[PDB]
This record gives structure tokens, C-alpha cells and sequence, in this order.
């Protein structure tokens, strides 16, 4: 029940619009290549799971 | 999470990381 | 006694050069007006 | 609620933000949630109104 999340949970962090620019940038993000927590769809009653610091 | 009564999916976790984008030309994150 | 050796030689030292120091004064002085807007 | 002069320095402020400067119509394709905008200088260079 456990996978990995190749480059996923990037966003844009603020409304200001930029181009072509290499902005680097420190907040919350979702980790590359972190462990994310699969499941299957097809235990499934209640599946109640933490928030602790945002979800994807 | 709800579904309608009568898939790969994920769920992860957010933490503070540092991250270096790549904004294009049309303003959208390309890398 | 060679000046077709010199002639083809031009063509191909230039043609191997077809800049480490003048790039890096392109640059410095690039970074350095840069940190100053930045503070 | 003033009208838009153009091709003049005004004292502008769009939707709270300060600033002055000469307003000029653009080309420039913005994404629908965004407002501001920004070169590498870390300066404002686009606003819509």
C-alpha cells in the first residue's frame, strides 16, 4: 500500500505571474520520489487517514 | 475521503522543502 | 618557403576557435549589480 | 474606480498594491488565477486592472 511519486505535488506558490525565470522558492511542497501512501479501490469501508501538514 | 455508492491512487504528505522551479515562456511551470 | 602552410594553418587554428576570460568579466560584473538589486 | 490613462507616469494602485511608473499595452499571455507580474530583478512589471 505504499508507492512512488516520480515529480508530483508541484504547484505554483504564489499568483505572480513570471517567465522564463529559474525562481526558487521554500515552502510546502510534496517530496520527490517520496513514499506516498497507496491504496486499492477495487479496509475500504473506513479508510480514515491523518492531515498533518496538507495532503495530495 | 467519499465515493458514490451504487485506480492507482495516492494520498501523500506536505513538509517544508526547499524546491528551485522553472517557469516558461507562457508562465506556467514546465520543470 | 611556406606560406600555404601559413595560410592553411590560419583557416584552422581560427577554425578551431569557431572566451574563458572575457565571458567571466561579462559576469562578474552581471552578479554583482544583480545581489545589489536584490537587497 | 478612475479610467486608464496610458503613456504617462501616473501614481498607480491596482488593487492595493503601490507604485508608480508609465502604463503600456502589452502582448503577454497571463494564466487566469494570476495578478501580478515579475522579472528577475524581483520587481513588478504587470499588472491587469
Amino acid at each position: 500500500a505504499y508507492t512512488n511519486s516520480f515529480t508530483r505535488g508541484v504547484y505554483y506558490p504564489d499568483k505572480v505571474f513570471r517567465s522564463s525565470v529559474l525562481h526558487s522558492t521554500q515552502d510546502l511542497f510534496l517530496p520527490f520520489f517520496s513514499n506516498v501512501t497507496w491504496f486499492h479501490a477495487i479496509r475500504f469501508d473506513n479508510p480514515v487517514l491523518p492531515f498533518n501538514d496538507g495532503v495530495y | 475521503t467519499l465515493l458514490a455508492l451504487h485506480a492507482a491512487y495516492y494520498v501523500g504528505y506536505l513538509q517544508p522543502r526547499t524546491f528551485l522551479l522553472k517557469y516558461n515562456e507562457n508562465g506556467t511551470i514546465t520543470d | 618557403e611556406n606560406q600555404k602552410l601559413i595560410a592553411n594553418q590560419f583557416n584552422s587554428a581560427i577554425g578551431k576557435i569557431q572566451l574563458g576570460k572575457l565571458q567571466n568579466v561579462v559576469n562578474q560584473n552581471a552578479q554583482a549589480l544583480n545581489t545589489l538589486v536584490k537587497q | 474606480s478612475t479610467n486608464l490613462v496610458k503613456n504617462k507616469c501616473v501614481n498607480f494602485n491596482f488593487n492595493g498594491l503601490t507604485g508608480t511608473g508609465v502604463l503600456t499595452e502589452s502582448n503577454k499571455k497571463f494564466l487566469p488565477f494570476q495578478q501580478f507580474g515579475r522579472d528577475i530583478a524581483d520587481t513588478t512589471d504587470a499588472v491587469r486592472d
